């Protein structure tokens, strides 16, 4: 077989995204017969050059995950991606650390397959247009550019939160993500700062193509706004060399392969 | 209530240029500080910060948790959780005059460049 076309012919464009009707993962599996154990899918039709590991930071968000899988599996297949879904579940009940879990996902996904692209996605964000491709570009990609909670517009030009995608090389280039941001906020700005220091710019689809919905939700206990975030973001240039992939330590407590995803439960320690 | 950049900019027009901080800089600072949420309430190591400006009960407003606060602004912190910004602004100006812009930690890292995106063109 030959290479998949540059743009998939299966795309439908805008989609109605709602979280009213209950989701039954059993149904989801049925509706997605081509997805293999561990939430892996490869085009049988053509050869995709996009080997994508989709990494979701996670803790106590199963209901959101259901909706995420219900909507994304069909979308990702239509995008003709060779992908795998990884939910990185933080064990314990100490402060949440989104970015550290994403680093864990990078390392763990690499043990399964020769991935060349990593999509990092909050568990509650669903794209509204399938032309917003969940893959890597020549520069780091910010995907969730127009969220409904922000009135469908980028909150600030340096915003890199929500859903982003870095090639294996781009991620390695910045020594991955910081492991030192505990609690909510700032870690995405630190990451933006790292990409900028390595001379990269942020690639983004336009606001129409990038429309995204976030399942409405209250704030999680143990992920309160981080008081040190603004001070940390100011020092990214110096700390990125010592805090990242090269300094990541964690313990794997469980690896679960379900038909729709791989869920890795890990102990990533506590604020130090 | 989560306000818009322009709703905020118009409400705080008064503050423009005060102590040398422009409206463009304030629009940026307030977005990162409270997400323009007039009801924002956040803890910061033993104290609590309120509203659009995240004014703290440590020295600036009086909360029930810390009645003995210096309460420099001379106001109940609950007055900082509504949609009437005149008192919030008056308090912020006292912080700016006394402590200065450094009070707002987001200013330096997030609002030192690319200030043009923060402009409100609504007449
Ligand atoms: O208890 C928790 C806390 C967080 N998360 C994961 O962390 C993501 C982000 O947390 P929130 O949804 O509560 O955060 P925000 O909705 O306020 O989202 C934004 O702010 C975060 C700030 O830390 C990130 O930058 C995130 O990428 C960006 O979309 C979640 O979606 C989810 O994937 C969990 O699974 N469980
Ligand atoms: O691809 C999948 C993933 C999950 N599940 C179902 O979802 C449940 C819950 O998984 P979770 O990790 O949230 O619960 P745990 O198994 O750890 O109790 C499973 O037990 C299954 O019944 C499923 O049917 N297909
Ligand atoms: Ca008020
Ligand atoms: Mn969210």
């Amino acid at each position: 077989l030959t290479a998949c076309p540059e743009e998939s012919p299966l795309l439908v464009g805008p989609m109605l995204i709602e979280f009213n009707i209950p989701v039954d993962l059993k149904l989801v599996e049925q509706q997605n017969p081509k997805v293999k154990l561990g939430g892996r899918y490869t085009p049988m039709d053509c050869i995709s050059p996009h080997k994508v590991a989709i990494i979701i930071p996670f803790r106590n968000r199963q209901e959101h995950l259901k909706y995420w899988l219900y909507y994304l599996h069909p979308i990702l297949q239509r995008q003709q991606l060779d992908y795998g879904i990884y939910v990185i579940n933080q064990a314990g009940e100490s402060m949440f650390n989104k970015a550290k879990l994403l680093n864990v996902g990078f390392k763990e996904a690499l043990k399964d397959y020769d991935y060349n692209c990593f999509v990092f996605s909050d568990v509650d964000l669903i794209p509204m247009n399938d032309h917003n491709t969940y893959r890597c570009f020549s520069q780091p990609r910010h995907i969730s550019v127009a969220m409904d909670k922000f009135g469908f517009s980028l909150p600030y030009v340096q915003y890199f939160g929500g859903v982003s995608a870095l090639s294996k090389q781009q991620f390695l280039s910045i020594n991955g993500f910081p492991n030192n941001y505990w609690g909510w906020g700032g870690e995405d700005d630190d990451i933006y700062n790292r990409l900028a220091f390595r001379g990269m710019s942020v690639s983004r689809p336009n606001a129409v193509i990038g429309k995204t919905r976030m399942i409405r939700h209250s704030r999680d206990k143990k992920n309160e706004p981080n008081p040190q975030r603004f001070d940390r973001i100011a020092h990214t240039k110096e700390t990125m060399l010592s805090d990242g992939l090269n300094s990541l330590t964690y313990m794997v407590l469980e690896v679960q392969r379900y038909p729709l995803y791989t869920k890795i439960t890990v102990d990533i320690g506590t604020p130090s | 209530t989560e306000l818009t950049k322009c709703k905020v900019s118009h409400a705080i027009k008064d503050i423009d240029g005060y102590q040398g901080i422009s409206l463009l800089e304030w629009a940026c600072v307030l977005f990162h500080t409270s997400g323009y949420d007039t009801q924002a309430v956040v803890n910061d190591n033993g104290s609590t910060e309120y509203g659009l400006f995240q004014i703290s009960d440590r020295f600036w407003c009086k909360s029930s948790e810390f009645p003995e606060s210096e309460n420099i602004c001379g106001i109940s912190c609950d007055k900082l959780l509504d949609d009437e910004l005149d008192d919030d602004i008056a308090c912020a100006k006292k912080i700016l005059a006394i402590k200065g812009i450094d009070y707002w930690k987001a200013y330096k890292p997030m609002c030192s460049e690319k200030l043009e995106q923060w402009r409100c063109e609504k007449p």
